[PDB]
């Protein structure tokens, strides 16, 4: 199927010519352009004021990373290493040694925050969903160094943004 | 008389970086390939990859694939006309309709979790399922959308000074456009009868009714009416697809190419091993080459990826719609004023992120 | 005394500076489209007394966004030097911040900071319009905590 | 006692000109569904002061290739003529009662082009010089239409004395007698002041800065204040020839507010017009004038010059 | 007739703002003169509001506390000051204010949410958290053979 | 809503109101209550010289009616 | 959306088109941000029998 979009024969009667002659002379299609501008002026603006209000998001939002931990308190990060093999920017970096007890927790988990793209792949990669992307997106900075994250900063994000992502994953794991 | 540009201001690794990544890691490349229409690129790459694996997606996954593919089709034509409005001098239109783009962007956030770079279309079907109520949100927006595009229509089409600045201002004849690699809308506005949607009905496209907007002589105005008509037709493709959503699945039931469900991941070993290997090296694609193109909302978007029988691609040259359509600029601007060049670009779609392959 | 006088004058000047930040948005890639969502009817950019301005001669903050290739590099520095005092550059997105996912590419300079003294680093890929607006608010407060007249007074 | 009136005239324009930028930015915002500046003070009212002195406290770079003398002269004469332009306005009692005031209005309107020309040439930039001669050729081309339309309009007034306009336009607005020339006059005004759709002299996305080019805190603010000084007044000229109000001598305040409101509403349309319409191309911008306006302009002048003799309604010049 | 109740809302705005002083406070500090129902109040002073009639995005809003974690804030409105539990409801990610449903109790959750600390002494600085490699030699202590 | 525009034009109109109001009131004040008599032609000028000469105080806007004549 | 009827007529007449019933931005029609838990189906090969990968 197809549909012509431009072809059209203008009517050639005196009324039609007068219509077109009036249109060029007494600008009517021009005034129509002005006509619905006023309708836009006398309308509610959609201006969300910030930080007072917030454009809606979803329980699946991907933002600042935050390494979580078990309800007992122990780190979820198993050093399973899979997040690297999927990280398409190779932002993360995992190296682990046997702990004092023996349970391996990474001695270095440094997401280069100005490297990743917030894939959601690292979340989809973790078999114990240790690394998540917190709903926070307002974490700008002034020195390039503060962007460069580490294991401790990740853990602090997990402990700071803990209730939200625990709730978000609780309401979103069924889709996953 | 002569107009050859110089690009590379956004030339990037793309194909060069792709070879050192796996297919799944190569998916974000296409999302960021062009910076305007994201979802439709993953349409091409996933289609090409699933073609190499001889795995067809579940029927439902195709239906979301087309639904969001045409939602992004709605995204693309909005900016091309309104940026043409920004060029041509009409600042009001691009503010009005662009508020509507925030609604589809909100839809993108609800499904994928990212506002623009969804990374949603994956080989073997879409990654995740729609949230409960996303379909309703589409209908609420779509109900009022034609009302918004009419607001664009009234002030940006019959405006006497929009018309003259878009009529007769640059035109390409039939064989000239055909032989310049022009494709998709660019030929359709010049009168050529061709459309990837119908002639080569990729995905579930052979079950939805729509009308391609072929036009007159083929100047800036001609394709302009073609583009807005595409949005109206895209609205029906949305509407047909909105009440056709079947009770199916989102991913292929082949764990060797699709990550297993997280619930079964932490329970069954075959899921764990398959998730492990798929997330370490990924699926191995059988060797060969394939150029598969889809109708981009800008032109003909094709990826000619060649498989080395490994878990990674070998070379993934892209048919960039911006590329081939920038190739025509020299003949496209034979005999026109300097102030026309920006509008000469405007009738086309040259996103500097996409032209560079 | 004189210290109070210069402090009030310092307050007045920075009040203007943290109000009329006419930006050079120099974005090149998908970081550029999401910035318009901050010039949006949804989140107004003009509502904080700042209007997207051409003619880099009259501009204060340069919003750099998108991936930065070597070819663009000579052109980015020349416009930065053409920018008048005061001039602040806000690096938007992973690509412009440190190179981002286009890091190891042969034709990408890792981060805009290697070419220009970035003042605000806005992370994101893309940085959501709210996030980049927050960075602008962060830069606005940075102008507030400025002591130009104090340093000259106490030189 | 007189420097009173000069200052009581000048400073209000600068304040009115400055708040037009707010009014423009906010009107456009609501025009294209936005709110505009509203966070710098109540409803952004303090924003004009914020940006203005900001445009006085930011460093004024002098281009190396720029000639300093002309780069300083062009804003000076562009600003100076605009301020002197306001002195013969027949606002209740005009400050300057020049019997040839309308000629005085046009004489100064023909010198703003020098502010356009020199600033374009002084900047000594390829982008400036093509912006300059194009800009000057546009505005002096609309001079002939601007001059003739008036000649038709005041031909029924009696002379070029601006205060006489209130006497002629007493029972009805003069638009009801020359409305073919009304939009013809009004449309030509945006051409002269270079406002969209006739905004070829700025072109933020085409000419980047137009005739303003490399102008910043200092000379730029004068140009921005100059351009937003002419916009405020071409209303007053329009609100004097065309729609006016009674001037009961016992209450001159009655003429003030009535005149002020018309000069306010028309300025909104000027701002409103920029919102919707696309921006002209140069060829058409000259084509519309020389070919679609000039033959119309000449014919109406013949009609308006034979109508009073036809109907024995010649106006008294005294 | 339709004009009077609109002005009635305008005058009711001052009534709901606790007098003229409260009206000018919100008009300057928040630049949003609107009366909404008190949904909840967190542990810092952040007062949250909701209004069904307002459209999506202005459905829920908040006027921040004047003081939290030391930083005096009256003209220092920021988006990083929202505690995590209210970060859900405020962004409209879930129609469930924390005052109704409180977060699941855990020992390790921060008791005091922190604002954006960048640009201040307590900001962040990256560092290598690995231990060391290549252990060096050590001789007894008297030099040259 | 749209009424937030009105404060923007409020200080517009009031400020634009004053130059007309002023240049009338000092005109009233300078010319002894009445307005500034305007001489568009020589008649209305050499008129005022008669009034200025006849006032005795060298002020045109001073009137001398029937009480002046003998 | 909340404007009085008279001003609604003004924008209605200036546009000539029913902007009230199809006003642009969202209102109390969207799906609640809280939603019932989903129960996503099983795939086209989630059969415990006669389902060898070779087939
Ligand atoms: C010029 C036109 C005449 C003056 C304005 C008339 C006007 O606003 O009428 C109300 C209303 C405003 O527009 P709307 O979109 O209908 O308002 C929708 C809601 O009622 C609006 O709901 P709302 O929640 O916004 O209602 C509260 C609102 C109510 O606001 C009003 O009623 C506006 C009047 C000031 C209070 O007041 C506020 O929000 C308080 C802040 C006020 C900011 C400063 C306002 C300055 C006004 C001008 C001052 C002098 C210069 O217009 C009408 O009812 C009809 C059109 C105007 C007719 C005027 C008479 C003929
Ligand atoms: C007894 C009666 C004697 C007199 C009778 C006179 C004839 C009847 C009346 C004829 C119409 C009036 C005179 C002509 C006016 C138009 C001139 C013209 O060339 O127009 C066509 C021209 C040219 O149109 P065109 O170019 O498409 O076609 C003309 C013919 N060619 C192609 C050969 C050139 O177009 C315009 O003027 C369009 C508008 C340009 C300006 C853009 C902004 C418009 C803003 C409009 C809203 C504001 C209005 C404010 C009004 C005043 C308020 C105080
Ligand atoms: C009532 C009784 C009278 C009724 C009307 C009678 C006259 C009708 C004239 C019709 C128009 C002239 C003929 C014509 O069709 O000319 C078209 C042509 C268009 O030129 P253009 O738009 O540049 O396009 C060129 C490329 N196609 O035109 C041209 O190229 C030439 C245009 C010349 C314009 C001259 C304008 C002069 C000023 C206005 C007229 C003043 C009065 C003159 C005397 C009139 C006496 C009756
Ligand atoms: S974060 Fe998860 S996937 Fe990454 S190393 Fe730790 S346990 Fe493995
Ligand atoms: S979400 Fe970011 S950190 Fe995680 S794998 Fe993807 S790019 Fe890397
Ligand atoms: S940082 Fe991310 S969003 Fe921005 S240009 Fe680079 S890839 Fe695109």
């Amino acid at each position: 199927t197809y549909k012509f979009v431009n072809m059209r024969e203008p009517s050639m009667d005196m009324k039609s010519v007068t219509d077109r002659a009036a249109q060029t002379l007494l600008w009517t299609e021009l005034v129509r352009g002005l006509g619905m501008t006023l309708s836009y002026l006398f309308r509610e603006p959609a201006t969300i004021n910030y930080p007072f209000e917030k454009g809606p998001l979803s329980p699946r939002f991907r933002g600042e990373h935050a390494l979580r931990r078990y309800p007992s308190g122990e780190e979820r990060c198993i050093a399973c290493k899979l997040c690297e093999a999927v990280c398409p920017a190779q932002a993360i970096t995992i190296e682990a040694e046997p702990r004092a007890d023996g349970s391996r927790r990474t001695t270095r988990y440094d997401i280069d925050m100005t490297k990743c793209i917030y894939c959601g792949f690292c979340q989809e990669a973790c078999p114990v969903d240790a690394i998540v992307e917190g709903p926070n997106f307002e974490f700008s900075t002034e020195t390039h160094e503060e962007l460069l994250y580490n294991k401790e900063k990740l853990l602090n994000n997990g402990d700071k943004w803990e209730a939200e992502i625990a709730a978000n994953i609780q309401a979103d794991y069924l889709y996953r | 008389r002569k107009c050859d540009p110089h690009i590379g201001l956004l030339h990037r690794g793309t194909e060069k970086l792709i070879e050192y990544k796996t297919y799944l890691q190569a998916l974000p490349y296409f999302d960021r390939l062009d910076y305007v229409s994201m979802m439709c690129n993953e349409q091409a790459y996933s289609l090409a990859v699933e073609k190499l694996l001889n795995i067809q997606p579940p029927p439902r996954a195709q239906w979301i694939r087309v639904l969001f593919g045409e939602i992004t089709r709605l995204l693309n034509h909005i900016m091309a006309v309104t940026t043409h409005a920004l060029d041509i001098g009409a600042m009001t239109p691009f503010f009005w309709m662009f508020e509507e783009r925030e609604k589809m962007f909100e839809f993108y956030e609800r499904v994928s979790g990212a506002r623009m770079h969804a990374a949603y279309i994956r080989p073997g079907g879409v990654h995740q399922d729609l949230p409960l109520g996303l379909l309703d949100d589409i209908y609420e927006f779509s109900k009022n959308f034609s009302f918004r595009i009419d607001e664009l229509e009234e002030m940006l089409t019959n405006n006497r000074i929009w018309r003259n600045r878009t009529v007769d201002i640059g035109v390409v004849t039939a064989e000239d456009a055909l032989n310049y690699g022009f494709s998709g809308v660019m030929l359709r506005g010049s009168g050529i009868q061709w459309d990837l949607r119908k002639t080569q009905p990729y995905d579930v496209y052979d079950q939805v009714e729509f009308d391609v907007p072929i036009g007159s002589r083929g100047d800036c105005y001609d394709r302009y009416l073609c583009r807005v008509e595409e949005m109206r037709q895209s609205l029906r493709i949305i509407s047909q697809c909105l009440n056709k959503m079947p009770p199916g699945e989102i991913k292929v039931d082949d764990a060797k190419v699709s990550p297993p469900k997280r619930a079964e991941m932490k329970t069954s070993m075959e899921s764990l091993i398959h998730h492990f290997k798929l997330y370490t090296e990924g699926y191995q694609v059988p060797p060969g080459a394939t150029y598969t193109a889809i109708e981009a909302p800008k032109g003909e978007f094709g990826v000619y990826l060649v498989s080395d029988g490994s878990s990674r691609p070998y070379r993934c040259k892209i048919k960039a719609p911006g590329f081939a359509h920038l190739a025509g600029l020299d003949k496209m601007s034979k005999g026109h004023m300097l102030a026309d060049v920006v509008a000469i670009i405007g009738t086309q779609d040259i996103v500097f992120g996409e032209v560079d392959r | 005394r004189g210290e109070y006088v210069v402090a009030k004058l310092d307050d007045l000047v920075n009040w203007a500076r943290r109000s009329s930040l006419w930006p050079m948005t120099f974005g090149l890639a998908c970081c550029a489209v999401e910035m318009m969502h901050m010039a949006a009817p949804r989140y107004d950019m003009d509502r904080f007394g700042v209007v997207f301005r051409a003619s880099p001669r009259q501009s204060d903050v340069m919003i750099v966004a998108g991936t930065l290739t070597n070819k663009m590099a000579p052109a980015l520095r020349k416009v930065y030097d053409q920018m008048p005092e005061p001039r602040y550059v806000v690096s938007m997105g992973s690509c412009a911040n440190g190179g981002g996912y286009y890091h190891y590419s042969y034709s990408v300079v890792r981060g805009c900071d290697r070419i220009v003294p970035v003042d605000i680093y806005v992370p994101g890929c893309p940085p959501t319009a709210e996030a980049l607006l927050y960075g602008i608010l962060q830069l606005q407060r940075k102008i507030k905590r400025e002591k130009r007249l104090r340093i000259w007074y106490r030189r | 006692m007189f420097m009173i009136n000069i200052l009581s005239l000048i400073i209000p324009i600068l304040l009115a000109v400055a708040f037009l930028t707010l009014v423009e930015r906010k009107v456009l915002g609501y025009m294209q569904l936005r709110k505009g500046p509203n966070v710098v003070g109540p409803y952004g009212l303090l924003q004009p002061i914020a940006d203005a002195l900001k445009l006085v406290t930011k460093e004024p770079l002098r281009p190396g290739t720029s000639s300093i003398s002309m780069f300083i002269i062009a804003p000076i004469l562009g600003l100076s003529l605009a301020l002197t332009m306001w002195v013969p306005l027949p606002m209740p009692y005009p400050l300057i009662n020049m019997n040839l005031g309308v000629l005085f209005m046009l004489a100064m309107s023909s010198l703003a082009v020098y502010s356009i020309l020199w600033s374009g040439w002084a900047s000594n930039s390829k982008y400036a010089l093509i912006g300059a001669l194009r800009a000057v050729a546009q505005t002096i081309s609309y001079e002939v239409t601007l001059a003739i339309i008036l000649l038709s309009v005041l031909l029924m007034n009696g002379s070029y004395t601006l205060s006489t306009l209130i006497t002629t336009q007493e029972h009805i607005w003069m638009i009801f007698t020359s409305w073919p020339l009304a939009m013809m006059w009004f449309i030509s005004t945006l051409a002269e002041t270079n406002r969209a759709p006739f905004d070829l002299t700025e072109g933020e996305s085409e000419l980047v800065s137009g005739f303003n080019v490399e102008y910043a805190a200092g000379p730029f603010a004068m140009f921005f204040m100059a351009e937003y000084a002419n916009i405020i007044m071409m209303n007053a000229f329009t609100a004097i020839l065309f729609l006016g109000a009674s001037h009961d001598p016992h209450t001159p305040e009655l003429y003030t507010i009535n005149f002020v409101l018309k000069t306010l509403a028309l300025t909104i349309t000027f701002l409103w017009i920029r919102a919707s319409y696309p921006r002209f191309r140069y060829d058409q911008l000259m084509h519309l004038l020389w070919k679609s306006f000039l033959p119309l302009t000449l014919a109406l002048c013949m009609w308006h010059i034979s109508l009073p003799i036809m109907t024995a309604s010649i106006p008294p010049q005294s | 007739m339709e004009l009077v109740q609109v002005l009635r809302r305008g005058l009711q705005q001052v009534s709901g703002h606790g007098g003229l002083r409260g009206y000018l406070r919100v008009l300057f500090r928040a630049n949003d003169v609107r009366v909404g129902t008190l949904v909840g109040e967190d542990k810092y002073g952040n007062k949250y509001y909701e209004d069904n009639k307002q459209f999506f995005g202005r459905h829920r809003w908040v006027i921040y506390t004047t003081e939290m974690n030391g930083r005096d804030t009256f003209w220092d409105v920021d988006g990083s000051m929202v505690p995590p539990e209210w970060h859900r409801w405020l962004h409209c990610m879930t129609d469930d204010p924390p005052t109704t449903k409180p977060p699941t109790a855990r020992k390790y959750i921060w008791t005091n949410h922190k604002f954006n600390v960048s640009g201040t002494p307590q900001q962040y600085v990256p560092y290598s958290t690995t231990r060391k490699k290549i252990q060096e030699w050590v001789p007894p202590s008297t030099p040259y053979k | 809503m749209w009424f937030e525009i009105l404060p923007g034009i409020a200080v517009m109109a009031a400020c634009l109101f004053i130059p007309g109001m002023a240049t009338a009131h000092i005109h009233k004040f300078t010319n002894g209550g009445k307005e500034k008599r305007v001489a568009h032609f020589s008649y209305q000028w050499n008129l005022m010289e008669r009034d200025r000469c006849i006032s005795g105080v060298n002020r045109y806007h001073v009137t001398k009616g029937l009480e002046n004549i003998d | 959306a909340s404007a009085t009827r008279v001003i609604q007529l003004l924008r209605n007449w200036a546009s000539g088109r029913d902007l009230q019933a199809k006003l642009q931005l969202r209102y109390q029609e969207i799906s609640k941000r809280t939603q019932p838990p989903p129960k996503l189906p099983v795939g086209p090969s989630h059969k415990l029998s006669n389902n060898y990968y070779c087939t």
